[PDB]
């Protein structure tokens, strides 16, 4: 499969674009699939600077700590969940999704989260093809990443609880 | 340069109100959120685009940012001409370029 | 929609005014478009003719007569599409004139029917029947009107005004949204088992029935004198500055009509008087008030043995069948 | 196939827009759609002989 | 409607232009024609036809959920036109024959309209 | 069955007279002669009702009773066991999406968009025509 | 018969009047002056489509044109009689130059194209996004003249390159960068629409991704 | 007590639009009539038969009246055939079309605004004769000597005799767009290509009695300036029409050549449209 897909499909052709100068730019600046969302995150963050005496704390450091905690939080997650339900037994036996519904949720909203993260890193290509406003793409990844993982939750905890019945 | 039909909703920051020679005014083309080329200049609303986050600041208001995640303004630079008619610079930066950092813009 | 696709991304030539390209889009669309509002039109006049003779305790008057209405606007519906362009000087006037004459006289014995099971019976006056005398009235205006409209020297004046706009909403407004709230009143604990409050469904019956005539009556006159449609400004200086502003008070009034349906079904669905038993709306019919007000899955648990168009009637009324049977053609 | 062509195929650069290649923009589908299929077509045939003996 | 009434007293443009009232008057013939009635007719079919001729069931069930599907996405396409920076569609309700060319009305409402 | 045939001849009856009528009606008396455009619709029209009328027609030639067609009957005669219907599904959701897909593919002239759309089509009808013919997994 | 702009002078009035004036004013509702403006601002906005406009609004988009048979020439001349823009280059024979327009040296052309007109456009003239509405189009379907008119009548929002800051000898060099762009192959297989890694990404998840997937849900069994 | 049975028509000044004043007023007392009928029918049953009294067993179980359906289904056929045979007789006589006229106007109607012609003056008095026919077409429009052409700051208006047979001739240049003069009871469709669409763009006024000014109106959609087509048209005695039309001939605007015959110059019922 990678090598078909190797051979038929280009990636990355280096000539179209030329030598980096600091003076020219071009307009899809796009990093790979897996940086996305931390672009996205730095292109929906609101600008909220400090400046005290003497002194600036800019807007990236709002992302920089985010994506720390992110970067803490994943390999903490088990000890977290064996601290707030409190089981603490060996186990062997996979749980089928569906029998428990709180870490589906869960998930499901965290997925939801990263998926808006990672659709807010192509509002240029978005807005261009399909023809919405640029403002209107920043707004709307700005909202959504506030009130699409609660209503993801709600739909995954009662679907969850269907599949069961 | 500006169409001389406008030239009066010009605001001309607090420090700045000589640097522009005529329908000239020089901004710099480093973004002040990240340091990309802020080179995207649409000719009659005067808005300049950068590409890489979307940010957007006014050029007849001393380049003020209007969207986005950018906070501070684009420097200006001063110009005049010489004994000769070619344009040259006035002196310097009134405030460092280019992104901010802890110890002042 | 197809063409019209082709023509707009790939340049198709389909559509241009030098071919017959004006009046082709013209013929198809109303070829659509006129059995589309019959479409829209007759199963309301089966839910209304289904309401009527719960609530007036009589049979239905003329079964195989409606049967045949019905058949008859069918067939015509599809062969008066173009009497939508008398204005453009390009159509034969008198065989569609004549046939849309022809298609007023079903609708005609349809309503004679109608008023026929309503003569001398118990009458009561529920919501369902409430809503089917207002269709009744609202669709009897417009159905005036729009014959009125039929005639092409009249409509060389009254097109493309507000005078239409009038007309076409009587029509529409008098049959679905009547008739829908009837059948939603009326079918509600058949699907639900509860019972929606009958005080909150008059306030709303007589809410919308002043809001919708304050709201559109005025517009033949204000169309009449000068004041074509799809126009969104005009100036002091003609007239119809207050009829508009009569108009807006109405179509306020019947925003406002609608809380109290919502609030209706909002708190009916849950609480609500309950239905234990068939048929909530006694002397009931066809077959659906003879199983379980929520009916189960597969809808039946046994089936009564059917003779008439009225096996629920003669199930629950089984003393009725001979009264039914020898006084049936007296008319 | 996938040796033959490696070998005996013009692969260098050639575009202009007076001699219009064409072989060349079809050097390196070649490659890739003769080495996958090859190796795919080895897979398939393991599978399947897993399966049914 | 009721954006168009308030608009409509009171001569004089108080808070739309001439392009959000075509807009506004279009997608309210469209959608109170198309999205509201021909499905609502479906709607009272699948409540009461099977129990009235006493069947169990339609006849193909799950063309049923099929066409309700088809009938919610085709309503939402349609709709999203509003989104769009240029508007929704803003010829008649009807399409007259040379006003909704790609010449005249050029913008990308009408495509989402027709499909 | 015997009133659906009629029924359908009725229709099919009254189209080719109306279609006749307009024909020759418009090919005098009219500005440029045959319209061409009613004419088409209402001859085809005759022809969907008549297709349909004919196929009811040979179907009931070649029927016995049946007692939805019977009076004077019970229901006693019709016991027994009925077709198969349908329980749970949900791929008529996932075809309408791949649909709603391509349309919306085909509005914005998006190519790409409408060759996924066909793929996702293809891949739901399929799934849903093989849906109760699948056999058990082989291991 | 250049002494004839009685045509021209025929079709603005029963085509343009309701939004320009009768005397090329600007409608001030509407549209600008248009005196100022030449043959080629003409040409490009006609040629292209872009006029004779419908409500207008953020970019009037292009559409199919209304005027050929000599007449875009008609209204062009009308138009530069009433002022001193600029105009439309021509060959030796009176027709419009297309072939004189390309130029020679494609380094020089694809480091202008860079330095001016990538920022809004693309790396090789796809479209680019601009604020509230607004976007730059494709470069692709455009000819010689049509992108020679464009880089020298400044379009709506689009700046306005004199030939005083790029010669002509630029343009032409940067017109032969754009249309060899717009016609090379792609010599590594399909691209993917001309952008940076948001089709690779598509493209992986919905094509390698599945596959994948759907042999290991061949291979391993289910339970 | 005819200006109310009209629903407010306007009264006609042609003769066609009287006849046609006539007839929609002999049909809506038809109408009314038998919507009063049925009302009562209406309020009636629902007024005394409502009476589910304090006695009841059940009322009746009848649902056949053959005779009165064969009436009531007789009936109405009558009815409608009276009026179809009189609105035959009306929309022949409303399109006429003379083949001698004595004034032919060229309307052509483009994106939201008219202009008009003035293609031919031929008196039958053998008083003024005059031909503004031109080959400055260098191709269905029409091109003429005195054209007034209307701009959005001005609204155009047309000028006319009084007592003269009219002709008038109609052409658009993009799109369909509608010619209504409220007091000629009477409008027509300005299709782009009438010859290829198979639709007769000609229709005659035999006089215009009355003297004065009148609004015209666009009754399709044009799109975005639809509601700001407006125009006016001007019916004046015939020595004024042939002053002004001789004081036209030498180069002089519209509203000059009206101020010269001591008349407003500008139009009296429409104004133009500040909200453009
Ligand atoms: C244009 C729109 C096309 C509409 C599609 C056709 C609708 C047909 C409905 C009429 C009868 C309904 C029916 O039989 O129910 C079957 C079934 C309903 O299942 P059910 O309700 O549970 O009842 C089961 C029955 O009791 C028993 O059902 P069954 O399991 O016995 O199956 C009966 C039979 C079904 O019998 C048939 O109707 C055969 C008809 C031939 C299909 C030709 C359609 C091609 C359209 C032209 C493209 C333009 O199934 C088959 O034998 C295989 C059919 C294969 C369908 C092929 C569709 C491919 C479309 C892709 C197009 C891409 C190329 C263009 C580029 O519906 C279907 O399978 C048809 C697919 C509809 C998908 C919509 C496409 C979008
Ligand atoms: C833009 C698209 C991009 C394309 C990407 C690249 C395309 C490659 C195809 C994807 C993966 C290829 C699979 C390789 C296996 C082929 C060998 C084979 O025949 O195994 C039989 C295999 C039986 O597997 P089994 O382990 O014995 O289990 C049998 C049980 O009855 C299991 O029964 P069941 O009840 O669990 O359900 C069976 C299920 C099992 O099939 C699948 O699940 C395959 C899809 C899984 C992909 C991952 C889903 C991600 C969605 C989120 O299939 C279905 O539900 C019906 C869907 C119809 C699939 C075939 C239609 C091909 C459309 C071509 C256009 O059945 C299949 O998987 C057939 C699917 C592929 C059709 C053959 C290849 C034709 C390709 C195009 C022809 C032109
Ligand atoms: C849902 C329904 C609906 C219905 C039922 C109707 C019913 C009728 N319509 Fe209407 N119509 C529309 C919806 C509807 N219409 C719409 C949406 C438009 C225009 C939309 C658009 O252009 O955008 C329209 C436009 C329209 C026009 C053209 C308007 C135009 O000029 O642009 C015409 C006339 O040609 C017309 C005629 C009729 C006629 C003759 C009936 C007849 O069916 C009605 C006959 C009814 C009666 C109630 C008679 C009552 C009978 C008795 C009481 C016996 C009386 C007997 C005598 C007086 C003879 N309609
Ligand atoms: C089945 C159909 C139908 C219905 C129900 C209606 C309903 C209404 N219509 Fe409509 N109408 C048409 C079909 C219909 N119309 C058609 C076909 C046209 C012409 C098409 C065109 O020209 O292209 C038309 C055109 C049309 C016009 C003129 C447009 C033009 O200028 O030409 C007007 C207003 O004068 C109008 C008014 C109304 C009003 C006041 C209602 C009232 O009935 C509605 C009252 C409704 C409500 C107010 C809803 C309540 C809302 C609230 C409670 C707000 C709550 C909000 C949220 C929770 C989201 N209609
Ligand atoms: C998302 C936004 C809103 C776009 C939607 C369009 C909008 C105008 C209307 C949508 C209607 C909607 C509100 C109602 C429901 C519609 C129904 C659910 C189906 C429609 C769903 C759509 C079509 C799915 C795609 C939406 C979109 C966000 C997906 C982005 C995919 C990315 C951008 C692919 C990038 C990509 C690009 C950009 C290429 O040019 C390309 C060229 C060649 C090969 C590959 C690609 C490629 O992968
Ligand atoms: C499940 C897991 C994420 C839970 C972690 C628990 C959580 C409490 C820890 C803390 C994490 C924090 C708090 C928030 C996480 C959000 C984000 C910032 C995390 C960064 C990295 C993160 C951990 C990676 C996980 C993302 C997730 C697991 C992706 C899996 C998606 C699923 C399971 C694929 C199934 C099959 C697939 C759908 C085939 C169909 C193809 C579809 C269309 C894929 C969709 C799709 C995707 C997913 C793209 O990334 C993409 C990128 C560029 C262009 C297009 C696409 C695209 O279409
Ligand atoms: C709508 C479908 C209409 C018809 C389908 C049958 C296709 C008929 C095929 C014959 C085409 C032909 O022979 O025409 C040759 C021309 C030469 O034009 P050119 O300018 O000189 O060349 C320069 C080219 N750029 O090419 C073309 O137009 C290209 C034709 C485009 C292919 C057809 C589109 C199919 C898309 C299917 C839609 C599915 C959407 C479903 C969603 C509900
Ligand atoms: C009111 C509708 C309208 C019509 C009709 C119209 N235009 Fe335009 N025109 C505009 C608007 C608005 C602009 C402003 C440019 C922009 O914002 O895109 C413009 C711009 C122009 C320009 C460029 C102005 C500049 O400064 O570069 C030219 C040239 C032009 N029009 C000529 C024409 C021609 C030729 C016709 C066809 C006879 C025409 N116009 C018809 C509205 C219209
Ligand atoms: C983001 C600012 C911007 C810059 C810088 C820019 N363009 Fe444009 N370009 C636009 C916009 C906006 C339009 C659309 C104008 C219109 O539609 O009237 C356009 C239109 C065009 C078109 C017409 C495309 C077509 O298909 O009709 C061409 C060709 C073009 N530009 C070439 C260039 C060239 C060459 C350069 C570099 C010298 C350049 N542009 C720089 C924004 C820009
Ligand atoms: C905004 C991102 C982005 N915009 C665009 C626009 C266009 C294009 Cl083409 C690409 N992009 C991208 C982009 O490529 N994003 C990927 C990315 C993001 C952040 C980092 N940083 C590395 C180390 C830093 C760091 C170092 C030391 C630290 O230690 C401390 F101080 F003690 F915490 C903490 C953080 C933070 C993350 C790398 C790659
Ligand atoms: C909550 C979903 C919203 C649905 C769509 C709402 C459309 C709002 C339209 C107004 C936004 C601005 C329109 C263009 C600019 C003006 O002028
Ligand atoms: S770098 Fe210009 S917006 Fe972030
Ligand atoms: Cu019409
Ligand atoms: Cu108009």
């Amino acid at each position: 499969v990678l090598g078909l897909m190797g051979g038929l499909l280009q990636i990355n052709p280096i000539w179209n674009l030329g030598p980096y100068k600091p003076s020219q730019v071009s307009a899809g600046s796009q990093p790979d699939f897996y940086m996305m969302w931390t672009e996205g995150l730095a292109r929906i963050w609101p600008p909220w600077e400090f400046y005290f005496w003497h002194h600036t704390i800019p807007a990236p450091v709002w992302v920089a700590v985010i994506m720390g905690l992110v970067f803490v939080l994943l390999p903490a997650y088990p000890f977290l969940e064996k601290r707030f339900t409190g089981d603490y037994a060996h186990h062997n036996l996979l749980q089928r999704p569906r029998d428990v519904p709180v870490r589906t949720a869960i998930g499901a909203m965290a997925i939801a989260f990263y998926m808006v993260l990672t659709l807010a890193a192509m509002n240029d290509i978005i807005a261009l093809k399909f023809h919405i406003s640029l403002n209107a793409t920043t707004w709307i990844g700005r909202i959504g990443m506030v009130i699409l993982p609660p209503f993801v939750y709600f739909i995954t905890y009662r679907w969850c609880i269907g599949l069961q019945r | 340069r500006i169409k001389p039909s406008d030239l009066g909703r010009v605001v001309k920051r607090k420090g700045q109100e000589s640097f522009n020679f005529g329908e000239f005014f020089a901004f710099t083309k480093v973004c002040s959120h990240l340091g990309c080329p802020s080179s995207l200049y649409e000719q009659q609303s005067y808005r300049i685009l950068c590409p890489c986050h979307q940010s957007q600041f006014d050029a007849l208001h001393f380049a003020k940012p209007i969207f986005g995640p950018a906070a501070r303004a684009l420097a200006q630079l001063p110009i005049t001409i010489d004994t000769d008619g070619y344009l040259v610079a006035n002196g310097d930066f009134v405030e460092p370029v280019g992104p901010a950092f802890w110890e002042r813009t | 929609l197809f063409g019209l696709a082709a023509d707009r991304h790939l340049g198709a030539h389909i559509y241009d005014p030098a071919n017959g390209g004006v009046l082709l889009w013209q013929h198809l669309f109303w070829f659509f478009g006129h059995p589309e509002v019959y479409i829209i039109a007759l199963p309301f006049f089966g839910i209304v003719s289904e309401i009527f003779p719960v609530f007036s305790r009589k049979p239905i008057f003329g079964y195989t007569t409606l049967i045949y209405a019905t058949l008859a606007i069918a067939a015509l519906s599809v062969a008066v599409w173009a009497h939508h362009m008398y204005a453009t000087g390009a159509v034969l006037l008198p065989f569609f004139s004549f046939m849309t004459f022809l298609i007023a006289v079903p609708t005609g014995i349809k309503f004679f029917n109608w008023i026929g099971t309503m003569w001398k019976g118990q009458l009561t006056f529920e919501t369902p029947m409430l809503f089917s005398v207002g269709f009744l009235i609202t669709f009897l205006l417009g159905g005036l009107s729009g014959v009125l409209l039929a005639s092409p020297p009249l409509d060389f004046h009254v097109t493309d005004s507000y005078f239409v706009i009038a007309h076409f909403h009587y029509v529409l407004f008098g049959t679905i949204v009547f008739a829908t709230y009837a059948g939603i009143y009326f079918w509600f604990p058949k699907m639900t088992g509860r019972l929606l409050d009958e005080r909150l469904g008059k306030l709303h019956f007589w809410l919308t029935f002043i809001g919708f005539h304050t709201t559109f009556l005025v517009q033949h006159w204000l169309g009449d004198e000068g004041m074509p449609r799809r126009y969104a400004d005009y100036l002091p200086t003609d007239g119809f500055t207050t009829l508009n502003v009569i108009s807006t008070v109405g179509a306020f009034i019947l925003g406002v009509s609608m809380l109290p349906f919502v609030w209706n079904v909002f708190k009916s669905w849950r609480y609500g008087e309950p239905v234990t038993v068939d048929d909530p709306w006694g002397y009931g019919n066809s077959l659906e008030w003879a199983t379980s007000c929520p009916p189960p899955r597969h809808n039946f648990t046994e089936l009564p043995r059917i003779r008439s168009e009225r096996p629920a009637f003669e199930l629950h009324y089984p003393h009725m069948v001979e009264r039914m049977r020898a006084e049936a053609h007296v008319g | 196939a996938l040796l033959l062509i490696f070998l005996f195929w013009p692969w260098e650069f050639k575009a202009a827009d007076g001699e219009s290649d064409f072989i060349y923009s079809l050097t390196t589908p070649l490659y890739g759609l003769t080495f996958g299929l090859s190796i795919l077509s080895i897979a398939i045939g393991a599978v399947l002989y897993q399966k049914r003996f | 409607a009721l954006f168009m009434r308030t608009e409509l007293a009171m001569p004089g443009l108080q808070f739309l232009s001439n392009e959000q009232f075509n807009q506004l008057f279009t997608m309210h013939g469209t959608v109170m024609l198309l999205f509201y009635a021909t499905p609502i007719v479906f709607g009272f079919a699948n409540l009461v036809l099977p129990l009235q001729i006493g069947a169990p069931d339609v006849a193909f069930p799950r063309l049923n959920a099929l066409s309700f599907w088809l009938f919610l996405f085709g309503a939402l396409i349609a709709i999203a036109g509003f989104i769009t920076p240029g508007g929704a569609a803003d010829f008649g309700w009807t399409a007259y024959s040379p006003l909704t060319d790609a010449i005249h009305s050029p913008g990308a409402g009408g495509d989402l309209w027709i499909m | 069955m015997h009133i659906e045939a009629r029924l359908f001849e009725i229709l099919t009856a009254f189209f080719a007279l109306a279609a006749v009528v307009y024909a020759v009606l418009t090919a005098m008396f009219a500005t440029g002669g045959v319209e061409w455009a009613g004419t088409t619709a209402l001859v085809l029209t005759t022809g969907l009702t008549l297709i349909t009328g004919t196929f009811f027609r040979f179907v009931a030639r070649r029927l016995d009773t049946r007692p939805e067609d019977y009076e004077d009957a019970e229901i006693s005669d019709g016991a027994g066991e009925l077709g198969f219907f349908a329980p749970h599904s949900w791929w008529p959701i996932l075809i309408s999406l791949s649909f709603s897909t391509a349309a919306v593919g085909a509005a914005l002239w998006l190519p790409w968009l409408i060759a996924a759309g066909v793929a996702f089509v293809i891949t739901s009808v399929c799934g849903l025509v093989f849906e109760y013919y699948w056999g058990p997994e082989k291991h | 018969s250049s002494a004839l702009l009685r045509t021209g002078k025929q079709l603005f009035d029963t085509s343009c009047v309701s939004c320009h004036g009768a005397n090329l004013q600007g409608v001030p509702d509407h549209g600008p002056s248009l005196i100022g403006v030449g043959e080629a601002a003409v040409y490009f906005q006609v040629s292209t489509g872009r006029m004779p406009a419908m409500r207008g609004e953020a970019q009037a988009p292009r559409k199919d044109p209304i005027f050929d048979e000599a007449q875009i020439d008609a209204i062009g001349a009308y138009v530069q009689a009433n002022g001193g823009g600029p105009t439309v280059v021509r060959n030796p024979d009176g027709s419009i130059a297309t072939q004189s327009l390309r130029g020679n040296d494609l380094g020089r052309g694809g480091d202008l194209f860079r330095l001016n007109c990538a920022s809004c456009h693309n790396f090789t003239g796809k479209g680019g996004a601009l604020s509230s509405g607004k976007y730059a189009p494709d470069l692709a379907p455009a000819n010689e003249q049509q992108i020679l008119t464009a880089m020298l009548t400044g379009p709506q929002n689009m700046p306005k390159f004199s030939n005083r800051q790029l010669s002509f000898e630029a343009k032409k060099d940067i017109i032969a960068y754009v249309k060899v762009a717009t016609e090379a192959r792609q010599p590594g297989g399909y691209l993917l629409g001309g952008f940076g890694p948001a089709p690779e990404g598509m493209a992986m998840w919905i094509i390698g991704m599945v596959a994948a997937i759907g042999l290991a849900l061949w291979i391993g069994a289910r339970s | 007590w005819s200006d109310a049975l009209a629903l407010g028509w306007p009264t006609g000044i042609t003769p066609e639009a009287k006849l046609n004043r006539e007839l929609w007023i002999g049909s809506v007392i038809a109408s009314f009539a038998v919507g009063a009928i049925v009302w009562g029918l209406i309020f009636w049953t629902s007024a005394f038969h409502r009476k589910k009294a304090t006695d009841t067993e059940l009322p009746r179980q009848f649902g056949y009246n053959m005779p009165l359906e064969l009436t009531l289904t007789v009936i109405p056929f009558l009815i409608i055939s009276v009026l179809f045979y009189f609105t035959v007789v009306v929309q022949e006589r409303m399109m006429h079309k003379d083949p001698n006229p004595e004034v032919v106007i060229d309307v052509t109607a483009f994106q939201w605004n008219w202009k008009f012609g003035y293609q031919k003056i031929a008196f039958a008095d053998g008083s003024f004769d005059y031909d503004g026919a031109d080959p400055e077409r260098k191709t269905y429009l029409n091109f003429d000597k005195i054209e007034t052409l209307g701009t959005s700051s001005e609204i155009p208006v047309l000028v006319l005799p009084a007592g003269k047979r009219i002709e008038f001739v109609l052409n658009s240049a993009d799109v369909i767009h509608g010619f209504w003069v409220p007091e000629f009871l009477f409008k027509r469709d300005v299709l782009p290509e009438p010859k290829a669409n198979n639709s007769d763009n000609v229709f005659q006024v035999s006089e215009i009695q009355q003297t004065g000014a009148f609004v015209g109106r666009c009754t399709e959609m044009c799109g975005t300036f639809h509601a700001m087509m407006n125009f006016e048209v001007r019916v004046v005695e015939p020595n004024d029409f042939k002053a002004y039309i001789d004081q036209r001939n030498a180069g002089k605007t519209n509203a000059e050549a009206l101020a010269a015959i001591n008349q407003p110059p500008l139009a009296i019922t429409t104004e133009p449209f500040e909200s453009r």
